[PDB]
């Protein structure tokens, strides 16, 4: 009873010091009485309410420490270490934001390490900032680091294990090495691939710790490889890859890096034998007759054009060297053709025949994190099923079925060229996420919950995403309920709105391509655009969803649940697109369940509002609400049911938001989430922008995007974090006014400009967040692919 | 899924004939429909 | 799988271009299957059913013989290299490379499928001819590398794991069952290929060879054969069923090691010194002499009667091989310290009739079959003479007056129990088999 005596007031006096620093006017604004009382109750005497915010901060500390001190005699000890290591990490963030502070470091890693020994929750997802305070403050904590995390429980750092192996090429490794190489011990399946994604990334220094470093990786790829059985099956997954796809992909990576002038050949070399070990030479590693058919068209005028060795190429042509792949692309994107059989791409996964005591291949994704692995009962491979569907798309994934030895089979999405680890620590993100939605009584009495898959990088340009099964998008959901009059009127007609809205686009600006945007913005008003937008909105029927979903279900309550969940699930995926702030929500990237009616939400580019800063055309809605989401809840208003979930999973939050904001925070401070990424991936997409007219590398700075997502957590009008964020993206456009003008609203038609910019509360928050995501001057002029009629 | 085929290289029915090739354990002649060969 | 093609293997062998392309493709991957199926339990059939299949499309190729071998461009099975063609003589280089596989009846089915199509090739040679031209054509290690090497894929069998030392870890019981059958395999294809002529035993097992099958059976009758006792292979807590697997499977390549050596005494005479340094020692002779004199203190079981069918003729044959041998001696000095005079002049002082005296009467039925045995090998009275005046035999006629007057009244009378009954047919059987004696 000490103990949590001194929990509770120390956890006063921070919720005090925290109200008086939220806005230090309040302290002359109460009582006479409750002034003295709180400048009393600090003992500082100054008036002049730093100093008495310090002293009470200094009591709040006393406080804590006593209980921690307390705590050293399970639901009860762990919350103490917690309360101290928290307030402590609050205080620190908060001087890091812009002598006091001296113990603190210390502090936070000693307790929340120790928390995290005692099986904690809290504390296993707060452990990356313990990797992050230790570059910021490594002379308190670098060996008190390595000492403590040494008896710490080995299985307590899977689910940040990509991590740790990107911090092993440090000045601080030493803090990280023992439970990585006690991974590789017990798990050894569990470090695989985050282990081979990080080899291609160090860059050793040179000096008595760097080459320890290299001598710890070197013994560890030594422990890792058994049998090389690993690098067979990915070397064999990655022959499931269509070859013009990776040649354009070398293609763009030799391009931008060429471009860049006095061009420094050494690295030239090196993308040019990576693409010629894989696209060029024909005694290969185990090549399918698919690759080898396509080696035997075009390989050998690899070397009429760049040179056996490669340095014929070495005479730049910036122009002529896209004249080159031109040459190439324009029978490339014909002479091939996917094959459908996987003896005709992979005879490795055609004869794999798991063998006498070799080894064992895991499916991936396996291991989780949380609580004691048990691999027993985890899922080996024991043959693949020889049948390989090829998606339909311009990056089109393979789909390959892996019979598991445990009686069952899976499938899975294997696609190659594009990272995909920005798509795991979204997910990550979201698990995280729907643990927060499960600890919320009015949220979890709803069973409120992200559908989430796994989705595993096995290295970079190649990964397996979990395959949904029973699943359709919703695009193809709205296209097989329209009639073959409706279909084909809506695809070959020229008054159909994907016509329509072209015709409307040139007769705004005058021209046929994307900067007629930059034209239409500025030189359509206001009542153009929502009149010309109900004239290509009233074109397709206006209920498809509820017609999807009667002929989907056989019975009134079928029907109903079927609504029911289609629209709980997707307010919920609205709802919390929105707090990370993804774009490009266009139809084809949500996927509907046949059988069960829920939303799921895939392909993870835009991440934090890049959607709204980098586009050329920006996407200034908060998430996807157009028509046919609001005529399926008929004769239901927009209070109804999606109101309710939005609102009680934003006050889930926002109730507590230190597992989210710090979970966002090393998400967006990892150096594989940057611009030479971000457009590297746009690059391999086609989309909205096509090639970068930008100044210098157009200002990525994540130093605010999490502020402008702490800013959404704490209450703020949510179109002024539009503007705030095509503020960082456009303000040398030739249209920002009418940008903002677009996203403010009017104070007249709009909800959202007759609010505060800040201070607001969740049901005034997502009725302005409703309102944008609405607004027919909005979907009037947005993005001609998103298909906003729909 | 089913089997996509393979990736190229580079008076109505049979009748019932009598005489086999392989011994049982221990030109060709075509016919038409007898009323019992499809469903009715 | 196995179920649907023995319905349609009738049809499917009644069409040339049906049969022409996919007889191979199916032959592989139904051995393929009858591979996989050595893991499962011996009651679902599913073993019986691959081997109908296998023996279908077997027959289908006996009679097509002619047409298979010509190169045509047929259908591919898996694990095949991409050719202009398939024939016949390819399949049976298939089946010899997989032929020291670890799973049995694979194993056995590719043995004698082997068997079966090195006739019906153009030519018609003998295996002996057939083999020997491709020995003189691709070294003779390479079918040391066929032997030893287990499956084809994995360079790994006994040639890699000579013993169970090399096969180290964290003590799994399962993985020391992975080397007892790769050692199984290898002495069935051995002794197999022995067998029916087609090798020379002293040329496979010779002069410059890296042939670890002697290696291995030395390993295993110096350390593994004799006490299973299964703490001799972990160096935990043992399981009857851990245990009772391990005992059978133990059994089962003691039993074939005794048929190896069989053959090869039979096979080449002056082979004799081959098994000199390793085998025909303390080893080898004392698990045969424990098995001859009780071989369930070994390992074995009682309660299968097949085994211990099998177990007198594998033994008695083993006997007489090495009877016409240099070891001829090696075998009397191990086999009269446990069969002696007194040996038997010991046991014929129990009490054989009371209604609880199974105390040496247990232990009694092991001797008698021990000495029926020995006397279907033909060995009674050179290791027993006739100590008594001559031809008229000693205990010939006194195991005959014991059960003549056990059954005297005085105590009252004896009456008979069950062992009683199994044990006095037993004498009587070795009186009777001690020579004449019918009047
Ligand atoms: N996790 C998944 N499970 C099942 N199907 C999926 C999954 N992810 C994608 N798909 C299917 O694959 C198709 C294309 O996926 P992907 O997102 O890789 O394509 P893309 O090249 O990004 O094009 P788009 O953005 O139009 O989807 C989708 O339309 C969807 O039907
Ligand atoms: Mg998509």
């Amino acid at each position: 009873a000490f103990r949590d005596q001194n929990i509770l007031l120390g956890t006063t006096y921070r919720i005090i010091a925290n109200a008086l620093s939220s806005e230090p006017a309040c302290l002359a604004e109460i009582e006479e009485d409750k002034a003295r009382r709180i400048l009393e109750l600090s003992g500082s005497s100054s008036e002049d309410s730093e100093k008495v915010i310090a002293g009470l901060y200094q009591r709040a500390f006393q406080h804590l420490s006593e209980a921690v001190q307390a705590a050293e005699e399970a639901a009860g000890v762990i919350d103490a270490y917690m309360t101290l290591a928290d307030f402590c990490d609050q205080q620190l963030r908060k001087e890091e934001e812009n002598a006091e502070l001296q113990a603190y470091p210390a502090l936070v890693v000693e307790k929340m390490l120790k928390a995290l020994k005692l099986n904690s929750n809290e504390a296993r997802l707060k452990f990356p900032r313990l990797l992050q305070i230790i570059e910021r403050y490594p002379e308190e904590t670098l060996s008190l680091m390595t000492k403590e995390i040494s008896s710490v429980p080995c299985w307590q750092f899977i689910s940040w294990i990509s991590h740790m192996v990107a911090l092993l090429d440090k000045d601080q490794a030493v803090a990280v090495q023992h439970s990585v190489e006690e991974i590789t011990d017990n798990y050894p399946q569990a470090i695989v691939y985050p282990f081979i994604i990080s080899s291609e990334s160090y860059s050793f220094k040179d000096t008595s710790t760097g080459h320890k470093n290299k001598e710890f990786v070197a013994r560890i790829k030594s422990k890792l490889d058994q049998g090389g059985v690993i690098q067979d099956f990915i070397n064999a997954l990655d022959q499931l890859s269509n070859p013009e796809l990776l040649f354009k992909d070398w293609s763009n990576d030799v391009r931008a890096e060429l471009a860049k002038t006095p061009v420094n050949k050494k690295n030239i070399e090196k993308m040019y034998e990576r693409m010629y070990a894989a696209l060029g030479d024909p005694k290969a590693p185990g090549l399918g007759a698919f690759r080898r058919k396509f080696i035997q068209t075009f390989g050998k005028e690899f070397d009429k054009h760049f040179g056996k060795g490669g340095s014929k190429l070495l005479r730049m042509k910036l122009s002529d060297f896209n004249d080159i792949t031109n040459m190439l692309l324009l029978k490339m994107n014909k002479d091939s053709k996917p094959p459908g059989n996987l003896k005709e791409c992979s005879p490795w996964m055609s004869d794999f025949k798991v063998e006498f005591l070799r080894n064992e291949l895991e499916i991936p994704g396996q291991y989780d994190g949380r609580g004691k692995p048990l691999p027993e009962y985890h899922v080996r491979i024991a043959g693949f099923d020889e049948r390989v569907t090829v998606m339909a798309s311009l990056r089109r994934p393979k789909r390959i079925i892996i019979r598991g030895h445990d009686e069952r089979e899976h499938p899975f999405l294997v696609k190659g060229g594009e990272d995909l680890r920005q798509d795991q620590r979204v997910e990550q993100l979201f698990q995280v996420m729907n643990g927060i939605l499960a600890q919320d009584s009015a949220c979890s009495q709803r069973a409120l919950q992200l559908r989430t898959y796994s989705v595993v990088p096995m290295t970079s340009r190649l990964g397996l995403i979990e395959w949904l099964e029973n699943t359709v998008t919703l695009k193809d959901l709205l296209l097989n309920t329209m009639s073959q009059e409706e279909k084909a009127a809506y695809l070959s007609d020229p008054r159909a709105p994907p016509c329509e809205y072209k015709d409307w686009l040139t007769k705004m600006s005058g021209k046929h391509d994307v900067g007629a945007y930059m034209l239409m913005y500025k030189g359509a008003n206001r009542t153009e655009t929502v009149t010309s937008f109900r004239k290509r909105e009233s074109k397709v029927p206006a209920d498809l969803l509820k017609r999807a979903f009667v002929r989907m279900s056989t019975s009134p309550e079928a029907f109903l649940a079927l609504r029911s969940h289609f629209a709980s699930s997707h307010a919920l995926i609205c709802i919390s697109h929105w707090i990370l702030g993804i774009g490009d929500r266009h139809l084809n990237n949500f996927m509907v369940a046949m059988e069960t009616g829920g939303v799921i939400g895939i392909d993870f580019g835009h991440a934090f509002g890049s959607a709204t800063q980098f586009l050329p055309v920006p996407e200034l809605m908060p998430f996807r609400l157009t028509r046919q989401f609001i005529n399926l809840m008929l004769p239901m208003k927009e209070t109804g049911l999606m109101y309710s979930i939005m609102v009680h999973a934003l006050r889930a939050f926002r109730s507590d938001p230190g597992l989210l904001t710090n979970t966002m925070d090393v998400f967006v401070k990892e150096p594989s989430f940057d611009w030479k990424n971000f457009e590297q991936k746009m690059l391999k997409k086609g989309g909205s922008w096509i090639q970068e007219i930008n100044v210098a590398e157009k200002n990525w700075y994540p130093r605010q995007k999490i502020c402008y997502a702490k800013r959404k957590l704490a209450g703020a009008n949510p179109a002024v974090i539009t503007c705030d964020e095509l503020l960082l993206g456009h303000e040398k456009a030739p249209a920002f006014r009418d940008y903002v003008a677009v996203a403010r609203g009017s104070k007249d038609h709009n909800i959202r400009a007759q609010e505060p910019e800040s201070g607001l509360s969740e049901e005034t928050q997502v009725k302005c967040l409703m309102d944008q995501a609405t607004d027919p001057n909005i979907l009037g002029r947005t993005w001609e692919g998103w298909e906003p009629w729909m | 899924p089913m089997f996509v085929e393979t990736q190229a290289s580079q008076g109505q029915i049979r009748a019932t004939q009598q005489q086999h090739d392989f011994t049982l354990t221990q030109v060709v002649l075509y016919r038409s429909y007898r009323h019992g060969d499809l469903p009715d | 799988a196995s179920l649907a093609f023995n319905n349609i293997y009738r049809e499917f062998r009644e069409e040339e271009s049906l049969v022409e392309q996919f007889v191979f493709e199916a032959l592989v991957i139904y051995m393929e299957s009858l591979a996989l199926a050595h893991a499962d339990e011996k009651s679902l059939g599913t073993i019986q059913q691959c081997c109908d299949a296998i023996d279908h499309l077997c027959r289908i190729i006996e009679k097509k013989h002619v047409s298979l071998n010509k190169a045509k461009k047929r259908r591919l099975p898996r694990g095949f290299p991409p050719s202009a063609s398939l024939c016949l003589l390819d399949l049976v280089k298939w089946l010899l490379a997989h032929c020291g596989r670890p799973q049995t009846e694979c194993r056995h089915k590719s043995i004698e499928l082997f068997y079966k199509f090195v006739p019906l090739l153009p030519g018609n040679r003998s295996p002996n001819l057939w083999l020997k031209d491709v020995l003189k054509e691709e070294g003779v290690s390479f079918l040391i590398n066929t032997f030893e090497g287990g499956g084809c894929g994995q360079p790994s069998g006994i040639l890699a794991q000579p013993t169970l030392l090399y096969l180290r870890g964290p003590f799994s019981l399962q993985a020391t069952l992975c080397w007892l059958d790769l050692l199984l395999a290898a002495l069935e294809c051995y002794n197999t290929f022995i067998g029916e002529r087609t090798v020379g035993a002293l040329q496979v097992l010779g002069t410059e060879a890296q042939s670890s099958l002697l290696k291995a059976v030395a390993f295993f009758l110096e350390s593994i054969a004799m006490h299973d006792i299964i703490a001799a292979e972990k160096c935990n807590r043992t399981s009857p069923q851990e245990g009772e697997r391990y005992n059978y499977s133990k059994c089962t390549v003691v039993v074939r090691i005794m048929e190896f050596t069989t053959t090869l005494l039979n096979t080449s005479p002056e082979g004799w010194k081959l098994l000199k340094k390793d085998l025909c020692n303390t080893h080898l002779m004392r698990v045969l002499v424990q098995t001859l004199c009780e071989p369930a203190s070994i390992g074995f079981n009682i309660g299968d009667v097949q085994v211990m069918a099998h177990l007198p003729d594998v033994c008695v044959n083993l006997m007489k091989a090495l009877k016409m041998s240099p070891y001829k001696d090696i075998l009397e000095t191990h086999l009269r310290e446990k069969i002696t005079a007194q040996s038997i002049e010991e046991l014929c002082a129990v009490n054989l009739y009371g209604p609880d005296a199974q105390v040496d009467r247990s232990r009694l039925a092991a001797v008698v079959s021990a000495c029926k045995q020995l006397h279907r090998a033909g060995l009674l009275h050179n290791i027993l003479p006739s100590q008594s005046t001559d031809l008229h035999h000693s205990v010939g006629t006194e195991l005959l007056s014991l059960v003549y007057k056990g059954i005297a009244p005085g105590q009252c009378l004896p009456s008979l129990d069950l062992s009683c009954k199994q044990l006095a047919s037993g004498l009587l059987e070795l009186a009777f088999a001690f020579g004449g004696l019918c009047e």
